């Protein structure tokens, strides 16, 4: 349905992880690890931002039916990354991808001969698993980002070079860092995105003329209430990843 | 080794009939479902390789085939897998217009080949619209259903557009590419699409594809006898076209495309509208929304639904 790749936080704390001895933060983690494989090869792959967020949501949803236990992080997360190319037309080749990989996760092992048996075989085992991810998202590959919204979203209001910047950075951190794309719909996230940027920057928007506020405009259904409470979730796990507030951090 | 998979059914579920699909379209099963008799089209995803895990062409199709929900339209139920292969699964469609067309025993009115046409034509305006070309417009893609609903079909060469593009040149079956392609173009859009209705509709009187090349200048020089020759004049700037001094095609030719059908179609509207969707200019070429509006659908005797 659309409701069917979108979870209540109980349906979250039951994921098949759990069901196999897994701790919540536990998995956060291993969802958290993956994202960053798929950043780290997508940027030596030279992949488009958008690809990665791709590969990262295939991620998200492909460990919502499938468990870590079952299925690690570093073996998915090139396979998911190979159909996100494949899928948002920057098709990466299946060599190149499990080089790139094998370089990522062994930096100091050497690449197998390309004619050996060791190496046949993990061709084989990627191809099979973009099989079992293709199948466990049931073939549903088109992927609506919040950056989209975004982008609209800063631009009907206005905002500096800087502020839609930084909300971009959120948005793409928000992947990275939450399971905000498993619960909430891309253009909530977006103003999410654009709210904490705004309280970063000490930016406010003004009351519309009606007496509508921005975010009006993008989502009926959001509230400051949820604003503020998802926002606040946000930016708590921003605090706790090393050098990443740095990066929009007003130094001046 | 047994992973869930809540999401992907085994094609088990469907109990195949009948092969349908021979050479070059692919394996084409009619099947049942066990259950509720429901009949569907399977057609596997053929893995000739690939080099490069499911193919990057399926994945497009299958993304287009999501993406398109409409009356005229083939519709993509399910894609399901096999206790390794892939199928997808379509509502099952009785008929198939080059079929019908090459079936001496079956007869069209004037005013059912006005509601073919006009249910072609709205979905190809539903698909451009949703920024798709469809690339392989021609009888044998055209279904239609029991109940007289014609659906587009085989979106396998089908493909996302928008607005210097270098779109693939080696696209729709011969007979029915347009003159543009024959040229070498790449920057081109919805008015391919156009040119074949134009095909299928002279072929709802002549019951045969009026323009037969086997080679694509052969196809050039049919299109020449047809609608006059590649001219400057008649097609502004036909000009900067590579292949343009290279082609060796045609020079007196004149416009006889009314003349040739004239004889198989009766209808002034008819051979009217056929003219307009066979022009040479893909600029001047008709668009579906102007093609609807066309008097040919406005005017005795109206459209009427499909029985014959
Ligand atoms: C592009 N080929 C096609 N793929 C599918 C999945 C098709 C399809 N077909 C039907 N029903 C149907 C009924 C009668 C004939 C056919 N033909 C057989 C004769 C004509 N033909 C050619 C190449 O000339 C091929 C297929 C098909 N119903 C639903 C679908 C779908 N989707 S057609």
């Amino acid at each position: 349905n659309n409701k069917r790749w979108y979870f209540t936080r109980e349906q979250l704390e039951n994921s098949p992880s759990r069901r196999f001895g897994v701790d919540p933060d536990k998995e956060l983690s291993y969802r958290q690890q993956a994202a960053n494989l798929l950043q780290d090869m997508g940027q030596r792959l030279n992949v488009s931002q958008l690809t990665i967020n791709t590969a990262i949501v295939y991620m998200h949803r492909f460990y919502m039916i499938q468990s870590f236990t079952r299925f690690p992080g570093n073996s998915v997360a090139p396979a998911a990354l190979f159909l996100a190319a494949k899928v948002e037309g920057q098709p990466k080749k299946l060599e190149h991808v499990i080089k790139v990989a094998h370089t990522c996760l062994h930096p100091q092992e050497s690449l197998p001969d390309t004619r050996s048996e060791a190496y046949l075989q993990q061709v084989q085992d990627l191809v099979i698993l973009e099989s079992i991810i293709l199948q466990t998202l049931g073939f549903e590959l088109t992927i609506d980002h919040p950056h989209t919204h975004v982008v609209k979203c800063t631009q009907l209001v206005r905002a500096s070079k800087d502020l839609a910047q930084t909300s971009y950075f959120m948005a793409t951190n928000s992947l990275h860092l939450t399971t905000f794309s498993l619960q909430y719909t891309p253009p909530v996230v977006a103003c999410v995105c654009i709210h904490l940027a705004c309280k970063w920057s000490n930016w406010e928007i003004p009351v519309s003329t009606d007496g509508k506020h921005w975010w009006e405009y993008v989502d009926a259904t959001v509230t400051l209430e949820l604003l503020d409470e998802l926002t606040h979730e946000l930016l708590q796990i921003l605090e706790k990843t090393p050098n990443r507030l740095k990066r929009i951090w007003n130094w001046r | 080794d047994s992973v869930e998979c809540p999401f992907c059914d085994e094609v088990s579920k469907y109990e195949k009939l009948a092969k349908i699909g021979q050479g070059t379209f692919g394996e084409v099963f009619k099947a049942r479902h066990r259950k509720t008799g429901q009949k569907v089209a399977l057609k596997k995803v053929l893995m000739e390789n690939e080099k490069e895990g499911f193919p990057i062409t399926a994945l497009r199709e299958i993304k287009i085939l999501q993406l398109l929900k409409h009356e005229n339209v083939v519709n993509l139920i399910e894609i399901c897998r096999t206790k390794a292969s892939i199928y997808l699964v379509f509502d099952f469609c009785e008929h198939d217009l080059a079929g019908l067309l090459s079936n001496v025993l079956v007869k069209f009115t004037l005013s059912e080949i006005k509601r073919v046409m006009q249910m072609l034509l709205n979905g190809l305006y539903y698909i451009h619209r949703n920024k798709i070309l469809h690339r392989d417009m021609k009888a044998a893609n055209v279904l239609i259903t029991r109940d007289g609903v014609l659906k587009l079909a085989d979106f396998g060469l089908a493909r996302a557009f928008s607005l210097p593009n270098r779109y693939t040149n080696r696209v729709v079956t011969l007979w029915y590419r347009p003159p543009e392609l024959l040229l070498g173009e790449r920057d081109y859009g919805p008015p391919i699409d156009l040119w074949g209705a134009g095909c299928i509709m002279a072929e709802m009187w002549t019951r045969s594809p009026i323009m037969q090349g086997n080679t694509e200048q052969h196809q050039l020089a049919l299109i020449s006898q047809l609608c006059g020759s590649i001219t400057p004049e008649v097609w502004p700037n036909v000009d900067n076209y590579e292949l343009y001094e290279k082609l060796e095609l045609v020079k007196g030719q004149k416009r006889k495309v009314k003349d040739r059908l004239k004889a198989y179609v009766r209808d002034p509207y008819a051979l009217d509208l056929i003219d307009k969707l066979l022009v040479l200019d893909p600029a001047q070429r008709i668009d579906s929304d102007d093609a609807l509006n066309h008097d040919f659908f406005w005017s005795d005797p109206m459209p009427s639904d499909l029985k014959g």
